[PDB]
DNA sequence: GCCTATCGATGTATATATCTGACACGTGCCTGGAGACTAGGGAGTAATCCCCTTGGCGGTTAAAACGCGGGGGACAGCGCGTACGTGCGTTTAAGCGGTGCTAGAGCTGTCTACGACCAATTGAGCGGCCTCGGCACCGGGATTCTGAT
DNA sequence: ATCAGAATCCCGGTGCCGAGGCCGCTCAATTGGTCGTAGACAGCTCTAGCACCGCTTAAACGCACGTACGCGCTGTCCCCCGCGTTTTAACCGCCAAGGGGATTACTCCCTAGTCTCCAGGCACGTGTCAGATATATACATCGATAGGC
């Protein structure tokens, strides 16, 4: 009976519809928007998840911890583009060092 | 009277400190400074802890984001040793010494 | 005693359709929590800023699509439209 | 009851450390007290913002969130705390 | 004294004279050709050597017909100083001080973006009248030169047209007003629309619009004066298309493929339909890259292009014939490609076009006369006016236009102060193309305009 | 020998001088030869990148003509705030 | 015979458009550069002329910036010439990809 | 007096600016006095740009305020100049300046 | 005949202030339009997430004048602050 | 080898004059801001609870501070030859004034499908509680890099 | 040079406490219904965007020449690195006050909403003088000559 079920998505319709109307975005709300917008936040979070569980596993690590999503964002263009101002706490930095710098 | 020659075990610490993740400023010493710069906006603040802890973390990722910056800028010269010109160079470029 | 509700319980669904055996540290789900709240910031504000340019009331799932096309990189945009559509489709099939 | 002197605090091997995360091999002695300089610069544009946060909402007690906000503003993002 | 040739321009320069007695400035609008630079001429030997006026004189007139307008008067008027404002800058400033600072001239022969780019000297001269000939540049009121020529101190304006009004009563007004705008202000305020009331009146007070008109404009007609009589056959021919150009008519109207691509007639654009339809039937090879190899040569050219097929049979035939004929184009890569054909046929040409020097087009005119150049390539605009060219036996209008006296002012290259012989005007259709619409577009705007253009004198 | 005529490429459009002229106006005074093709590629990219989004705006509206509150829209939109044809 | 040395000529430009407000790229092909770069996004446009002209004040005033961080690279590495390379530096100093 | 700006004593629309307010979706309500300080700020503003571009026409012995003024007054001031910092002006042009390693010896 | 509306007889009316006998290309005054309605936007625009971060439905004086201490630039603010407080006290005692 | 003139060639700033279009200004109109009067719920307030921050102490260690030797890099000086600035004569196409067409932006009028609002009902997801194994950390092995010969 | 010796991985073992499941329940999402307005469609007007010719004239182009700049090489020397020793104070585990943030029940003033009214701001039409354009000055810089000193 849910809309989640209902649209077969996993994330909350209901919730999202509730924020677009109390958020002041616009006046009025029509009933395809919550629907629309929750497919799309399910999507990126697959997205992200999949590389993150990558990168654990070449860790030998069954459970994600930060590192693996720091990891997972900066080696893909589009991630990093899209999170190209964002720090993530315990993330550190991807090992790189000048070629200048190494000895003969 | 074995010695390590000048640069090699430079190297080794950073092959080590890119790949931890620790914070590398001492914990105890930041407190108290940003305590200090708070202390001219308003008398006797409080302060959440989880609240030092969000300032330590964007302050040291601003740090080690501009000593790379740097490092490019002494490398276009044809230096190896960093130097306070190419900070100077750094942020002007960045459009932060207004 | 007070309440405060999360993303927290969608984001372990989806991670056990993509890796059955995987497990989620809490620093970890805080940080995802975090960007799911800021994406969905960035999409509302540019389907508000359309709706207003063009003089309309109502936000729509046109407004959601081009804000998407005009956020997301790349091919990452096109995949995230073909997930709107097609989940809007079988929901209004649906009844 | 009244605080001065340490940003000294910041000591030198601590920076060295930084800089070594940031790739850099060498480092000329000057770089120390042109660090320090900056630093606090960078803390004093922040902290300013979060103790505005915290006057305004009447609270005498600075908050994860009240430092969130003002990092938010500068253009800076912060995932992990808050939120 | 100077010339004679029609008695009917006798009472010409007595009209004139007397609208200057009027003090008053006057239209000219006698048919095309008839001879209006030889009254022009008797008109100022008639001021400088009867009247005794000899205040200076500014000509006005197209690039293509200078050189035709010093000869003239160099002939029948040896007794006038006339000197020509014409060339680069640093020579038009050299006679600045030759000629304006030294008063010697009765004469300046000017062309109309001079006149525009110097203007502030030839406002510094009183003169006695001003002569603008092909006057029908100045039917617009935005235009610059209407603004600046009516600025200009003149006792009396004069005129010139082989056909007034090439469309509605705004060009009347316009050219009118600027005239004497004392007397026609209001006109172009607009208030002549409502007082003819949008030209229904047109047969309901025609009188009313003869009588306006007929103190103030001369205009005989050719039929009128008669006296040799050569014809003027026109006759159209109707044609279809070529496979290859059948095709891209039919993409145009729709899409292009990337074959399409290939042969580039995509990557042209197609935000406007009218010109690349047009372009299709009169020759797919103005599309770039649609010729299969940038080195071709050889008859499949004429077959390309329907109109050439026929244009080659009927050329070769008017050849084999002896006549020599004219062709006008609206496209100057159509002017090119009908010179590839002829230099593949190695026959005797000549061409004017816009690109052309002043000098280039005085050589070309006399080189197509004097022997028997079969044809010559024209431009409709630049090409259409004032030329003698009576060596020609036919004209062709190979492409159409959206404003009929445009083909008649081209065909008036003929017959000017004569003609020995008949002529024949052939026009080209594409059949069941566009080519047929804005024919009988085109046709319409003439058959509202008579109405009003045989009144007036005529009546 | 006059079918048909070469035309030049439309990014050589932005011509050598014109180059020159704005790097005066930097306040540069010696150039090395090699900076005008990399120039070209530097302006190629930004012409790219500001003409998508104007373009999404104007198809968002069903209208055809790209409309200048769309340049200014998409200018804003990647932080690069224009005065002087709206508000 | 006259001639002024080398850089001579260079400054009096650069007082020269410093002080100017023209706007210094040839307007036609200009435009025909952004009517073209169009076509990849959708198939058939028409511009407004003030949307036109927006973008060559856009774009002269992006190159004009970048030629001044330009600049101080070259004078950090103790050149006068500016290079490709120091192009290069500025753009991703500022994080430009 | 009728007219809410002259009770401020303002020039700048007091009534315009609330009903800017209202339509913009900025919240669910907005209370009476907004309007009277949010239009104080925007007078205080704008006399404060035209103050110093009306010294550049002046100085440049020219009545009437062009672009080019409103850039060099922006330009020379680090306040105005921080907060205008991300903003192109039209026909604005740049401010001279010339490094000192190219200046002739 | 579609009617518009602008800021520019206010702008008007306080440049005859600043400096009486001078007067401005309309160039120039579409640039003091614009400026007028970007800064409004980014006050407008922080206080209603000051107001969303404390719960509070109404946007109030309060709420503008945190806003401007946020945005604009250390000693142009207190001027800014001095002038809408000055205007309010005036206003409400009418 | 400066350094001081010298002429003189060239480019830029200045002054006086004429002409023009953009700017201030006045007008008639209308639609949107001011002036009442009303209802009800967002906010301010007093009272209470108890979580969290501040502050202090003692013990142990990791880390910072200090001195030293010496080798590698920063720096200045030099000689070379290339490439890029300046000036000329020739060629091109940008710019402007026309001409003509009609696609498509902008507006009005109608009306019906949609979303806001409401009351009654129900289970999704939240806070509290409990347990087990993924990971940390430790001692001690094997492996692999430096750099002196 | 092949070798010694530091310092990194790799492994098996111990145990702790955070991640994952479960339970009870309450409050917010769902169902079923009415209302009236936003915006979807049809029709119309006429602005302004696209295309071509004709023509002038400044800008772009191609070339020759010479300079001064970019570059590679060298020698000096001083300032950073790698290391051993001594000193400092950060950390951690524990205790204990009480300031402040968070929740509650209550009452009131402020705001949104409605109708009526009329004058502030707009679209328009007009006259004239601030600035643009000419051109005939005046006058500072850049060089070569080449003084001398």
């Amino acid at each position: 009976k849910t809309r989640s079920s209902r649209a077969g998505l996993q994330f909350p319709v209901g919730r999202v519809h509730r924020l677009l109307r109390k958020g002041n975005y616009a006046e009025r709300v029509g009933a395809g928007a919550p629907v629309y917008l929750a497919a799309v936040l399910e999507y990126l979070t697959a997205e992200i998840l999949e590389l993150a569980g990558n990168a654990a596993r070449d860790n030998k690590k069954t459970r994600i911890i930060p590192r693996h999503l720091q990891l997972a964002v900066r080696n893909d263009e589009e991630l990093n583009k899209l999170l190209g101002r964002v720090t993530i706490a315990q993330g550190g930095v991807l090992p790189n060092i000048q070629s200048v710098l190494l000895p003969k | 009277p074995h010695r390590y020659r000048p640069g090699t075990v430079a190297l080794r610490e950073i092959r080590r400190y890119q790949k931890s993740t620790e914070l590398l400023i001492r914990k105890l010493p930041f407190q108290r400074l940003v305590r200090e710069i708070a202390q001219d906006f308003k008398t006797d603040l409080r302060f959440q802890s989880s609240a030092v802890m969000a300032l330590q973390e964007a302050s040291e990722a601003y740090l080690v984001a501009l000593f790379e910056d740097t490092n490019l800028a002494a490398i276009h010269a044809k230096r190896v040793t960093i130097m306070p010109k190419d900070i100077q160079l750094a942020r002007r470029i960045r459009g932060e010494r207004a | 005693k007070t309440r405060k509700e999360s993303y927290a319980i969608y984001v372990y669904k989806v991670l056990k359709q993509v890796h059955p055996d995987t497990g989620i540290s809490s620093k970890a789900m805080s940080i995802m929590n975090s960007f799911v709240n800021d994406v969905f910031e960035r999409i509302a504000g540019e389907a508000s800023r359309l709706a207003h340019y063009n003089k309309r009331s109502t936000i729509t799932s046109r407004e959601i699509q081009t804000a998407v096309r005009l956020l997301l990189p790349g091919e990452l945009a096109k995949h995230a439209v073909s997930e709107g559509t097609k989940a809007v489709t079988k929901y209004t099939s649906a009844k | 009851k009244v605080l001065r002197d340490n940003i000294q605090g910041i000591t030198k091997p601590a920076i060295r450390r930084l800089a070594r995360r940031g790739g850099v091999k060498r480092i000329s002695g000057l770089i120390y007290e042109e660090t320090r300089g900056v630093l606090k610069v960078f803390l004093e544009n922040v902290i300013r913002d979060a103790v505005t946060y915290t006057e305004h909402a009447k609270r005498k007690t600075v908050t994860a969130m009240d430092v969130v906000y003002a990092l938010k503003r500068q253009g800076r993002t912060l995932y992990g705390f808050g939120g | 004294t100077g010339i004679h040739l029609r008695s009917y321009q006798l009472e010409g320069v007595n009209w004139l004279a007397q609208r200057f007695h009027c003090q008053n400035g006057c239209i000219l609008g006698d048919e095309m050709g008839l001879g209006k630079t030889c009254q022009t001429i008797a008109l100022f030997i008639y001021l400088a050597g009867r009247l005794n006026d000899e205040g200076p004189f500014l000509i006005l007139c197209p690039l293509s017909v200078l050189s035709n307008w010093k000869e003239e008067m160099q002939r029948f008027a040896p007794g006038l100083s006339c000197v020509t404002y014409a060339g680069d800058k640093e020579e038009r400033a050299c006679l600045q001080q030759d000629l304006k600072q030294e008063s010697r001239f009765h004469v300046l022969l000017t062309t109309y973006e001079i006149c525009l780019k110097d203007a502030s000297f030839l406002k510094s001269f009183p003169w006695s009248v001003l002569v603008v000939d092909e006057a029908h540049r100045l039917k617009n009121q935005s235009s610059l030169l209407h603004k600046t020529l009516s600025e200009f101190s003149v006792v009396f304006s004069l005129l010139l047209t082989g056909t007034p009004i090439q469309n509605s009563l705004q060009e009347l007004y316009s050219l009118l007003s600027f005239v004497e705008p004392d007397l026609f202000s209001k006109e172009e305020v607009g208030d002549f629309i409502q007082r003819y009331q949008d030209i229904e009146k047109e047969s309901e007070s025609a009188s009313e619009l003869h009588k306006l008109l007929q103190p103030f404009l001369l205009r005989r007609v050719k039929a009128e004066v008669a006296t040799e009589l050569p014809k003027k056959t026109e006759v159209v021919i109707y044609h279809g298309m070529s496979a290859l150009q059948k095709k891209y008519y039919k993409a145009i109207l729709m899409k292009d493929l990337d074959a399409f691509e290939n042969e580039t007639a995509k990557k042209v654009k197609l935000q406007n339909i009218l010109s690349q339809l047009r372009k299709c039937v009169d020759h797919p090879y103005l599309f770039d890259g649609v010729e299969p190899e940038p080195f071709e040569v050889g008859d499949h050219l004429t077959e390309a292009s329907g109109k050439l097929h026929l244009l080659d049979k009927l050329l070769a035939f008017l050849y084999s014939g002896g006549h020599r004929v004219l062709l006008f184009s609206q496209m100057t890569q159509m002017l090119d490609i009908l010179q590839d054909y002829m230099d593949y046929r190695g026959y005797s040409y000549e061409r004017v076009d816009g690109s052309v020097r002043g000098e280039e087009r005085h050589l070309a005119i006399k080189n197509f006369g004097q022997q028997p150049i079969f044809v010559f390539l024209l431009s409709t605009r630049a090409g259409g006016v004032g030329m003698n060219l009576t060596a020609a036996d036919t004209v062709i209008f190979v492409d159409s236009d959206f404003n009929p006296q445009n083909d008649l002012q081209a065909a008036a290259r003929a017959h000017r102060i004569g003609q020995n012989k008949s002529v024949k005007v052939i026009r080209l259709i594409g059949r069941d193309t566009v080519e047929e619409i804005v024919y009988r577009k085109a046709a319409s705007k003439l058959q509202l305009t008579n109405m009003i253009i045989e009144g007036g004198h005529f009546t």
